[PDB]
């Protein structure tokens, strides 16, 4: 039943020219099996026989590599910010899931574009007429050719919503189980009439509809656990198609990312060939599955109720979400592990969860939900203000849940009356990455160390944490280092820089505080005279 | 009428540009201005086979607006066609300019048909429920720099008249806006203006620049002398005249940042000296034309911000100082905003050119509520940075 809606118009990459590959000979069998294949696909008008002159070839095997065609394929434009999450479905009365079989060959593959899909049986000279399972246009260009031929159907039917994504038609209205009976006879004739056939092995009956592997249940949708084979004969598409999985249930299930598998990817040869790989790829299967186990669900949405997101700091860069419209019902829960900086703060950290469940909702629900975070009114408000740059969240209202987040320390405003004041300073041959580190100060004390393998940050940052350490709980501390100024400045609660991990350490113990910055090498007092002591 | 031909810059292929998730609210109020213009046939529905794509979003004063930013940037530059002739120079002294929407004019002219494929946008779906709707342009679009010189010569014959009319109202055009100067007093301006507008229909002078100054002591403790030495230290590199060294000397020792210190006639002679020279011009500031405008902007907290207009570093165009005083509209993100729009409008009436911003902000941040805030037909380029202790140094 091939389509009549008009064809998309694909073109080549712009510099290049259809495929041109050779076919391993396959076995006797193998090759009678894809003839006796490739002679109803041609009886069903699929594809088709042609002349020993187009010049392009792309190899067929028998268990199509559309590889080459697709790396000179015209790239489309995917219409869509991602795949879409069951809790943003309404809650119909009424709902069925039509698959729609065989949807690819039923679509008609452009005419001036059909020469760069042939291929041959070791031989048999065939060229598609439809679009192709594994070329790169056919998800993009069905996609398109689906929603012209619904559109029609749609002005009829404002009551019945019909959300499409690959092969399966979720159809849903509010209906009386009757009506809506006739509206999905009429919708797949509909579809008949444009050669796209709805096979009756359908849904008729079971509450659980697998739309996009959610299981569809009249007030819960939920996700059975994907499997995630291992088999002997690890084949490279295997290794693809692996992925896809992976990556499908990812905007679920929390990071999968079979990055170190993908590598594997990076060295395509043979799709037929069988390729394994060391500790990351045996590895990188297994966490995936941990989390794979776990099954997940939630409700379905009401555009009247409220969102509500609930963050709460879980841990060490590590936060966790949820967003739900009634106390038990929630629709996406969450964790968020993250550190944007090499020195961040927890009041910087829940900044970005909230911005990263903005989007996220805006995405899926379609505004910005209202927010429950484990952070006072007061303790952002100061925080903004002793920023120097600009921040913002939205509906930001406070929960007193138990972990906390607070501004550990704070540096002053203005020097310590009274305080020790310390001149800091190192420095270190680039050469040997070898240095000093230490300090003078307005009483007498003196300190300098021997330092291995640095940098002259690396000695600037030592320099402030002795002065720290050999001081008391109030000191004014004073450095010829915007950078280590800084880095302090940000009020860092935590780093991947021990040191600066320790500088911490201290800070949060300390009484007061007071970091300053002089300009080095001017002959400013005290600093002329610790540059001297680490210098060699 | 017969299209103008335009062409991309050489080497340079159309925008690709994802969108940005709309709220359920801006995408329906794009959705019923699209279904117009479709009617209107001044755009037309286009499928997935053109892999270009520029965002769009609903602005309110609802409006359209399209982020052209790239097509722009890979837009031929207007020359031969000279985009917005001189600039007036004019404009900067005027005591009273105007802007005017010339904008909705393009919306006649017919776009070449073989460039009409780089204005593709998409207008998103919630959920991603639907495919989204995409579209191209058939007319000059809106934010495109192509669009007004093309249309240079229309405009031209239709100002004429009223030009030489009135032969001393200067009228700059920059992008879809009408700046219409003049110096005459407000009510006779207006009138002006009115006759400026049938035909369609068919306060800079005040301006001023930041002196750096250091402050009035007396209790002038180590530090705070610190302080000084430490800023004229970084001024010498925009007045090379300034000099520290008879302060540095006052600090000599190992003194107790609070300890107070005697200025002596050493530094009073100094600082009122350098005084002087932070009020005397950079001669080294040259507007070169064929240099960006840079604009950086440091936040003051006081709900006051303050920004530097240069093309090459230490050679400020201009430095000044916007507080929004929001004592409840506060969204820094706002204020930042309108920081950011009002520079690009001083910019254009005098170097007649948008500022290339230095954002003190998280680009994630800045990129989830600007939008919000923003009201104008055009938008600047930007870069997201985290300024150092400038806020101390100039504030
Ligand atoms: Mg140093």
């Amino acid at each position: 039943p091939i389509s009549p809606i008009e064809t998309v118009p694909v073109k080549l990459k712009p510099g290049m020219d259809g495929p041109k590959v050779k076919q391993w000979p396959l076995t006797e069998e193998k090759i009678k099996a894809l003839v006796e294949i490739c002679t109803e696909m041609e009886k069903e008008g699929k594809i088709s026989k042609i002349g020993p002159e187009n010049p392009y070839n792309t190899p067929v095997f028998a268990i199509v590599d559309f590889r080459e065609l697709n790396k000179r394929t015209q790239d489309f434009w995917e219409v869509q910010l991602g795949i879409p999450h069951p809790a943003g479905l309404k809650k119909k009365k009424s709902v069925t899931v039509l698959d729609v079989g065989d949807a690819y060959f039923s679509v008609p593959l452009d005419e001036d574009f059909r020469k760069y899909t042939a291929f041959t049986i070791p031989g048999i000279r065939y060229q598609y007429n439809v679009l192709p399972q594994g070329w790169k246009g056919s998800p993009a260009i069905f996609q398109s050719s689906m929603t012209k031929i619904l559109e029609p159907f749609k002005k009829q039917n404002p009551d019945i919503v019909i959300y499409q994504y690959m092969d399966d038609l979720y159809v849903g209205s509010d209906l009386e189980i009757g009506q809506h009976r006739t509206k999905i006879e009429e919708l797949r004739q509909h579809l008949l009439r444009w050669g796209l056939t709805t096979p009756d092995k359908k849904h008729q009956k079971e509450p659980p509809f697998l739309w996009m592997g959610y299981e569809l249940h009249p007030d819960k949708w939920t996700v059975q656990p994907i499997v995630l084979p291992e088999k002997d004969s690890w084949t490279v598409n295997d290794i693809q198609k692996l992925v896809g999985k992976l990556n499908w249930a990812s905007q679920i299930y929390p990071g999968i990312k079979v990055r170190q598998l993908c590598k594997l990817l990076r060295g395509t040869k043979a799709l037929t060939e069988v390729i394994p790989l060391t500790e990351e790829a045996e590895l990188e299967l297994a966490e995936n599955r941990e989390i794979l186990k776990e099954p997940v669900h939630g409700v379905y949405y009401d555009p009247s109720k409220d969102l509500i997101a609930e963050i709460q700091k879980q841990g060490q860069g590590q936060w966790t979400y949820q967003i739900y419209q009634e106390p038990f019902k929630n629709l996406k829960t969450g964790k968020y592990a993250r550190m944007r900086g090499a020195h961040t703060n927890d009041v910087k950290q829940l900044t970005e969860a909230v911005q990263k469940i903005t989007t996220e909702s805006i995405v899926i629900w379609g505004k910005t939900p209202k927010f429950k975070l484990p952070i006072q009114k007061e303790t952002w408000e100061t925080w903004w203000t002793e920023y120097w740059q600009a921040t913002w969240i939205p509906e930001w209202e406070f929960v007193n849940t138990p972990p906390l987040v607070k501004l550990w320390y704070q540096l002053e405003k203005e020097p310590i009356v009274g305080a020790e004041t310390f001149y800091v300073d190192g420095a270190a041959n680039r050469e040997t990455k070898l240095g000093k580190a230490g300090y003078v100060t307005n009483k007498g004390r003196q300190k300098v160390v021997p330092l291995t393998n640095t940098t002259n940050q690396k000695t600037e940052l030592q320099a402030i944490y002795l002065a720290l350490q050999d001081s008391g709980l109030e000191v004014n501390i004073v450095t010829d280092s915007q950078y280590a100024l800084g880095i302090i400045q940000a009020q860092p609660d935590k780093s991947e820089s021990e040191l600066v991990n320790q500088i911490i350490e201290q800070l949060i113990k300390k009484e007061k505080v007071y970091l300053a910055w002089v300009p080095a090498h001017k002959g400013i007092g005290g600093n002329e005279q610790v540059d001297k002591l680490v210098s060699a | 009428i017969e299209t103008v031909p335009v062409k991309l810059k050489p080497g340079m292929d159309g925008p690709k540009v994802k969108q940005w998730p709309l709220t359920e609210e801006k995408i329906k109020a794009l959705v019923e201005i699209c279904t117009e213009m479709e009617k209107e046939g001044k755009i037309s529905k286009i499928g997935p086979e053109n892999p270009y794509n520029t965002p769009v979003f609903a602005i309110k004063k609802w409006r359209k607006l399209v982020d052209f930013r790239e097509l722009n940037k890979r837009t031929q530059d207007f020359w031969e066609v000279q985009l917005g002739i001189p600039h007036p120079a004019g404009l900067k002294k005027k005591k009273s300019v105007t802007v005017l929407d010339v904008g909705d004019a393009y919306f006649s002219v017919p776009l070449d048909e073989d460039f009409r494929k780089y204005t593709a946008f998409t207008i998103p779906s919630i959920n991603n429920e639907t495919p989204g709707i995409r579209y191209q342009y058939n007319v000059l679009p809106q934010g495109w720099k192509g669009s007004p010189a093309i249309f240079q010569s229309s405009m031209t014959k239709i100002l004429e008249p009223f030009k030489k009319q009135n032969p001393d109202i200067v009228i700059y055009q920059y992008m879809d806006d009408l700046y219409v100067g003049s110096d005459l007093e407000i009510g006779q301006h207006r009138t002006k203006i009115e006759e400026l507008r049938q035909h369609l229909l068919r306060h800079p002078d005040k301006w001023t620049v930041q002196p750096i100054v250091l402050p009035e002591k007396d209790s002038w403790t180590v530090n705070d002398i610190q302080k000084l030495v430490g800023k004229l230290n970084w001024a010498s590199q925009i007045y090379p005249g300034i000099k520290v060294r008879q302060l540095c000397k006052l600090l000599r020792g190992t003194k107790a940042l609070t300890e107070v210190i005697p200025l002596t006639e050493e530094a009073e002679l100094e600082l009122a000296e350098n005084r002087e020279i932070l009020k005397e011009p950079v001669h080294g500031v040259y507007y070169d034309p064929s240099k960006d405008l840079i604009a950086e902007i440091q936040k003051q907290g006081q709900g006051q911000w303050t920004y530097q207009i240069y093309q090459e570093p230490f050679k400020n165009l201009k430095t000044g100082k916007y507080a929004r005083m929001r004592g409840a509209h506060t969204n820094d993100v706002k204020q930042l905003t309108e920081a950011v729009q009002k520079i690009t409008t001083e910019s254009i009436v005098i170097w007649g050119k948008t500022p290339k911003f230095k954002l003190p902000i998280q680009k994630e941040t800045w990129e989830t509520w600007w939008t919000e805030y923003w009201q104008a037909t055009w938008i600047p380029e930007w870069e997201f940075v985290n300024t150092p202790p400038l806020v101390k140094l100039w504030y």
